[PDB]
């Protein structure tokens, strides 16, 4: 049998064909491969955009226009790439939520580099949104890069060193395009290490109980379910591309960047609004920035906060409710982030901001200790 | 006891993988014509007399 | 003791052409295979298009 | 990695299975399917719905206040 | 000299109950501040409400007259 | 930081998910842009060739390009000169740069219109409501000379005088050039200017929905087919006693 | 920005103890009727109206 | 011993540390790693050039000029990248000649994809 002994097809076999997998993993386990597909789509649409895009402020806005009007089928490539990025962040957030609800974070190595995979995608989509060089691109790029000015002593030096000047200008757009090109390949490399550590143990499953007593081969059972899921992923993408391309995009980005005046109200893309809300919830520069970093780096210390003698929340009602109060709370912070710093959105943004950190750090750890005592162990 | 259409399709087309693949490629060829033919016919019957294909006859000369 | 074993009834899942335990299954083997492989063929047509 | 034949130990467990060409892929899809969906939503609705209703009430109040907070008063 | 489908719809739009009420609240504000000019209290708010209810009913049936 | 009134939703014939633009109204809308708007507003990203096969023939669009003079060169002597437009030329800019534009428009800058529908919330609903929505200032608002009251513009004070009115032009097909007619036609054209792919994307969208309506249940059926071995499997535990 | 006398005495008659970056109007400008700034917010770079 | 059991350091161990190698391979076997180094250099110098280069005929010539004159130490980055490419081809041709003289081509799989590695570098340069 050559499938099991060829040094190249051996690694494919042990990952997609004869890999033992649990027999009961639900649709929430489909998002791992949809992330891979999303990445592949962003490579290909991204690559075919880079063959017609130019990286300088004078014609960066116009080269994207040139794609949507003049090159054959470039407008569809461009909206696939724009909406593909948003589908990427849908899958990312389901992927993480699956890991929290069902306790998959106990795979420390897999989980802790998963956090790294989250940061690098954010850094990618950030440096992608700058490239069309619209108004939102420019000033969104200005707010973000100035976060480093809050670091004491060395702040301004790192910002102007990143900028290559005294503000985001021609030098930034060129290097950001270079970074946006190369990072998605680094991502693919780390995603391969994601799987390598994963296969060390195999998948968790909805129950949190070892599935060694009842495994099925990945092929044909999860190859076909991953196809079906991908076909629903294409459906989601194409509905956005072909019936609502500017639903998630802001209108202000359709006016060339102006370094002299801002829009009266700026809002990130939806997938960053929850974190922008946390930033604005503090009337301090360095405080807001640190609260923004810990908002995402909180994931790295979830495994240290596991108190339950059970792994999944499937059998933990009191943790379920606190889990869904976090989704609603995160859905609240997303709403505030899309609204102007005005009454009562300000005070709401602070209460939802505490509730975020309060749930993860206090309410959920102690909630697991209670239900352990309710079960007499 | 004549075998139904599904059974006669299997015996003649599907049992061999090669003939199974041949009729996929041929099925794609004839499906493509009739699908784009019929689909375009719906898109314009909805939008009758709204786009250039219909008003092309006015400005011929 | 392994003769006490009996396979449970599957009539809740069997297709129509099979539930008769006194009728040969080969009489319907080509129609049943053809129906499932016809699903696959038309699928690859759409992916091909 | 991990292989079949080195996973765990199992004894005295019998599995009966039927070929996929001998059975129906959609058996009682609506007959047994819908009652199972009702049981599944019934069993979890009280754990999921409240926090999202709580969000709905904050969302309408906050906009309702903001939408009129910039109205003018006679003073 | 030349008609206008825009103007005819607006006169038969302001007749329904929801539109005359906005007209009465701004006609009050037309005479409230102009009682004697001095204040800084503009009267833009009571006009935008009248245009909201008005321009809602025009869009319903305005396009029925155009090509 | 003023109060806002948002535009209502007008029933454009291209509003629906599968509904194409009306190309006769586009044709009329181009005529509005040329005669009325092009003297203050640029369209830096639309060229005469884009009109071919949408609302004018190639011969018609060629004749249209030659109705204006554009700069070309250098010639063999190193001098720039003027010749009539061709299909490959972009629509002439009314001003060489925005600084001249502010000076010619009491300090305000008419924006480029290539993307105007996409760069403002409400699209043609906003533009239609703006053009047709001018009115006398309410009691207590007194605008400085040079500025015009328009309740849909942010701040309600806009530096553009009402640009359209009854009979600003006559349409080629005899359609009465009413203010509302002119607004409807120019708005349809501006949608096309900002989204020329509009009609083609909806035709693709229809094909995408139909293929998905086929492929989703068939792929679902393949999943259920393979998985049926497991979904109907039965287990029994027979330990020794 | 050309400052008037309604503004000089507003920012001159201010307490400086509670200011975040305290400094009297003398240190800021060169002459009392001229304020020449640079239009970036010290928070994260937006220009103030 | 963690060097032999960590799933990540295992692959490093079996490739650079405890990998058995012949005791008599000469300097002609040094060019395999020099190809890797050459590649790394062309990545890094290449990447730092791509942060200042523009890709259109009007200013493509001028952006390279802009590097060699205006950006700090870009002229050295640019000649490293240009001459690094030539060093890459020196190492390629020694690598192949080593394989022919000493018969290393009998490793069919390694050799036949080595040919592919030659074509893609030519297509790159
Ligand atoms: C599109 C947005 C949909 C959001 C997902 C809502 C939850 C869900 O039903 O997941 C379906 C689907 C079913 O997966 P599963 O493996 O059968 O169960 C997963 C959980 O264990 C499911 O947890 P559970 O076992 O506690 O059961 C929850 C229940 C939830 O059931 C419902 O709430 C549907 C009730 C609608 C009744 C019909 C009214 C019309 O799930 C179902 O019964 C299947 C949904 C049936 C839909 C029928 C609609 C007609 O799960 C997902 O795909 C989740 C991701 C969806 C995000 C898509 C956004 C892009
Ligand atoms: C962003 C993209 C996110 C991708 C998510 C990945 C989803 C995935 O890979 O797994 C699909 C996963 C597969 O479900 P399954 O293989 O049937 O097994 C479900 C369990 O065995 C549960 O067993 P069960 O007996 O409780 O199943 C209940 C039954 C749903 O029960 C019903 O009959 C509800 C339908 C009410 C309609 C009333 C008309 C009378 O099946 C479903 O829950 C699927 C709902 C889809 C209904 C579509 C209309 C057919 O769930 C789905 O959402 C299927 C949607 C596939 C579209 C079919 C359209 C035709
Ligand atoms: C720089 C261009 C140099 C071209 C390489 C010339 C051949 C050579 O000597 O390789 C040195 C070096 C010695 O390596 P090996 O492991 O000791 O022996 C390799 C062969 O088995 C060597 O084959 P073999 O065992 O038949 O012996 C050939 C012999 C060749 O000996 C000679 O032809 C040198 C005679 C010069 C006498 C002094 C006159 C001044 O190699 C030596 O004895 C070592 C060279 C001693 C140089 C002393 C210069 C003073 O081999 C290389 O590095 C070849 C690549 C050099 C390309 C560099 C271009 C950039
Ligand atoms: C940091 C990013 C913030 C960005 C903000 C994004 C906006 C949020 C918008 C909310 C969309 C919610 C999606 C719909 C979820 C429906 C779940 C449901 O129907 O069933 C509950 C299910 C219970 O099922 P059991 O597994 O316990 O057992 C089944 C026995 N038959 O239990 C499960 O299925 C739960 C599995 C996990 C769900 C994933 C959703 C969470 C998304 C964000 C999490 C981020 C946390 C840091
Ligand atoms: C230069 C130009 C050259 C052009 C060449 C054109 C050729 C077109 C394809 C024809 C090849 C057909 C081969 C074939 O069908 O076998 C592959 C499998 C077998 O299906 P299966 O029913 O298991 O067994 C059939 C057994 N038989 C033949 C005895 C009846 O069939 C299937 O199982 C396939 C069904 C799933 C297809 C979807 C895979 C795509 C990836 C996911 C897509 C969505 C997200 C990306
Ligand atoms: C075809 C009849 C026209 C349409 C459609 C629009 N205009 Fe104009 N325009 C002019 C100036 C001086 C301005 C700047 C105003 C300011 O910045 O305060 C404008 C601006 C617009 C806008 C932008 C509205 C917004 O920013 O929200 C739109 C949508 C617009 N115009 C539509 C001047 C002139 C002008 C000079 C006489 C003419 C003929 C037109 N505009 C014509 C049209
Ligand atoms: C580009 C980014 C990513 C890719 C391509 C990716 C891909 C995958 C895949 C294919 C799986 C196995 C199949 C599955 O469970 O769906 C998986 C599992 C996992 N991932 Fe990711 N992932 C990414 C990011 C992340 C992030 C952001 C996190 C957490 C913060 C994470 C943590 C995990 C964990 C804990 C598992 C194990 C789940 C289990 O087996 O139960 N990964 N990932
Ligand atoms: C995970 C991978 C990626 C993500 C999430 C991503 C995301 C994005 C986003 C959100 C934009 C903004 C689009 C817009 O506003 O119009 C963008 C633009 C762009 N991306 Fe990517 N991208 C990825 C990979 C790539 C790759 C690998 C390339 C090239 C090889 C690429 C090339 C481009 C180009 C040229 C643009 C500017 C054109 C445009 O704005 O459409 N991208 N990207
Ligand atoms: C980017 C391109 C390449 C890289 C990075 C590379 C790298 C390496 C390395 C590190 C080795 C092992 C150490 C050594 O023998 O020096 C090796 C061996 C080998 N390479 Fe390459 N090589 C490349 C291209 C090629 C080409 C173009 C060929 C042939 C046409 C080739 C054929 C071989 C063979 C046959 C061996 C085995 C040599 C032996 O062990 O005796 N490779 N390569
Ligand atoms: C094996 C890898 C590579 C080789 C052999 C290679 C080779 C070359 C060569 C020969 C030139 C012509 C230089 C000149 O004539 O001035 C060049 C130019 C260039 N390369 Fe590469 N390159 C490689 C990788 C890369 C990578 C990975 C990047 C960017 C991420 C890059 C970016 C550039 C740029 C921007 C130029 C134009 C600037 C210039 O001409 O110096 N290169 N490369
Ligand atoms: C660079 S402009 C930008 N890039 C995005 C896509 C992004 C930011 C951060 C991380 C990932 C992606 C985003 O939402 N914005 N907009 C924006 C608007 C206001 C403030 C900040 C960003
Ligand atoms: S207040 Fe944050 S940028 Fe000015
Ligand atoms: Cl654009
Ligand atoms: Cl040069």
């Amino acid at each position: 049998n050559i499938r099991k002994s060829h040094p190249l097809m051996k690694i494919v076999n042990n990952a997609f064909i004869d890999l033992p997998a649990p027999s009961n993993i639900s649709s929430w386990w489909n998002f791992g491969s949809l992330l891979g597909i999303c990445l592949i789509l962003q490579i290909l649409t991204g690559l075919f955009l880079a063959m017609h895009y130019t990286s300088d402020t004078t014609t960066a806005f116009s080269s994207v226009t040139h794609i949507c009007r003049d090159v054959n089928y470039g407008w569809i490539i461009r909206y696939m790439h724009a909406n593909g990025a948003s589908m990427f962040f849908i899958c990312l957030y389901m992927h993480v939520g699956r890991g929290l609800y069902y306790g998959s974070y106990t795979f420390l190595e897999t989980w802790n580099i998963g956090v790294i995979l989250l940061l690098t995608v954010m850094a990618t989509a950030f440096m992608g949104y700058v490239l069309p060089w619209g108004q939102m691109s420019f000033w969104g790029a200005t707010v973000i890069t100035n976060l480093l000015s809050a670091i004491p002593y060395i702040g301004t030096n790192l910002v102007e060193w990143i900028w290559g000047g005294f503000s985001v200008d021609k030098a930034t757009l060129t290097r950001f395009f270079a970074f946006h090109f190369i990072l998605p390949f680094i991502i693919m490399a780390i995603a391969m290490v994601h799987l390598l550590f994963l296969h060390e143990t195999g998948s968790n499953n909805p129950t949190g109980i070892s599935s060694d007593v009842d495994k099925i081969p990945f092929h044909p059972y999860y190859t076909i379910k991953d196809i079906l899921g991908a076909l629903l992923l294409i459906l989601a993408l194409m509905l956005l591309v072909l019936f609502a391309p500017d639903l998630l995009g802001d209108p202000d980005n359709y006016t060339p960047a102006n370094p002299l005046n801002t829009p009266p109200h700026i809002k990130p893309e939806w997938y960053f609004l929850f974190a922008y809300a946390i930033l604005r919830s503090i009337p301090n520069k360095l405080g807001g920035v640190l609260a923004l970093a810990f908002s995402i780096l909180i994931l790295a210390l979830i495994p240290l906060l596991h108190t339950s003698k059970q792994r999944s929340m499937m059998f933990r009602p009191l943790s379920q409710c606190l889990f869904w109060a976090l989704v609603a709370d995160l859905l609240t912070l997303t709403w505030i982030g899309g609204q102007p710093v005005e009454h009562p959105y300000i005070t709401i943004g602070q209460l939802a901001s505490v509730l975020y950190f309060l749930l993860i750090l206090v309410l959920m750890p102690t909630a697991g200790t209670i239900e352990n005592k309710l079960l007499k162990w | 006891v004549a075998p139904t259409l599904t059974a006669r399709l299997y015996s003649l087309l599907f049992r061999r993988t090669s003939t199974f693949a041949l009729t996929i490629v041929v099925g794609a060829l004839f499906f493509e014509r009739a699908f784009d033919q019929g689909a375009d016919a719906i898109y314009e019957h909805i939008n009758e007399g709204k786009l250039w294909k219909h008003i092309k006859h006015k400005y011929e000369n | 003791s392994h003769t006490d074993i009996k396979v449970p009834d599957f009539s809740d899942y069997r297709r129509p052409e099979v539930l008769d335990s006194t009728k040969s299954s080969k009489e319907s083997s080509e129609a049943r295979k053809g129906f499932s492989y016809l699903v696959t063929a038309t699928t690859t047509v759409g992916v091909a298009y | 990695g991990r292989q079949f034949g080195h996973l765990t130990r199992v004894r005295h467990v019998i599995t009966y299975s039927l070929s996929p060409f001998e059975q129906r892929a959609f058996p009682h899809y609506f007959s047994k399917g819908i009652p199972n969906v009702l049981r599944r939503t019934r069993a979890c609705i009280l754990r999921v719905a409240p926090p999202f209703v709580a969000f709905y009430l904050v969302y309408t109040w906050g906009t309702q206040e903001f939408e009129k907070s910039k109205r003018k008063n006679p003073a | 000299e030349l008609v206008d489908p825009l103007t005819t719809v607006r006169e038969q739009c302001e007749q329904l109950e929801k539109c005359v009420k906005a007209r009465e609240r701004l006609e009050l504000c037309d005479e409230r501040v102009s009682s004697r000019s001095q204040t800084e209290e503009d009267c833009t708010e009571e006009l935008l409400d009248f245009l909201h209810a008005r321009d809602h009913c025009v869009a319903h049936k305005l396009f029925n007259s155009l090509k | 930081s003023d109060l806002e009134l948002h535009p209502p939703s007008y029933p454009w014939s291209h509003r629906g998910l599968l509904s194409s633009l009306d190309h006769t109204s586009i044709r009329r809308g181009f005529q509005v842009y040329k005669q009325v708007c092009s003297s203050c507003h640029s369209m830096d990203y639309v060229a005469y060739r884009h009109l071919v096969g949408v609302c004018y023939t190639e011969d018609e669009a060629k004749a249209l390009a030659e109705e204006v003079e554009v700069q070309d060169g250098p010639n063999e002597d190193g001098e720039m000169f003027m010749r009539p437009g061709k299909l490959s030329d972009y629509f002439p800019k009314p001003y060489p740069n925005p600084e001249a534009a502010r000076a010619a428009n009491n300090g305000a800058l008419p924006p480029d219109l290539s993307y105007i529908v996409r760069a403002r919330h409400g699209g043609e609903d906003y533009v239609f409501s703006l053009l047709t929505g001018y009115c006398e200032p309410p009691t207590g608002v007194s605008l400085r000379e040079g500025l015009y009251f328009n309740p849909y513009f942010p701040g309600q004070a806009i530096g553009m005088a009402p640009p359209i009115y009854n009979e600003v032009l006559e349409f080629d097909d005899g359609t009465p050039a009413t203010m509302s007619q002119v607004a409807k036609d120019v708005c349809t054209f501006l949608r096309w200017a900002a989204e020329p792919e509009h009609d083609h994307r909806k035709r693709m969208g229809l094909k995408m929905l139909l293929m998905m309506g086929l492929l989703l249940p068939l792929v679902y059926a393949m999943k259920r087919h393979k998985w049926s071995v497991l979904k109907s499997r039965k287990l029994a535990y027979r330990p020794p006693k | 920005r050309h400052r008037t006398k309604k503004e000089i005495d507003q920012e001159a008659a201010v307490e400086v103890s509670q200011l975040r970056d305290p400094q009297h109007d003398l240190e800021r400008v060169k002459k009392p009727e001229w304020v020449i700034l640079i239009g970036v917010c010290t928070h994260l770079g937006c220009v103030p109206i």
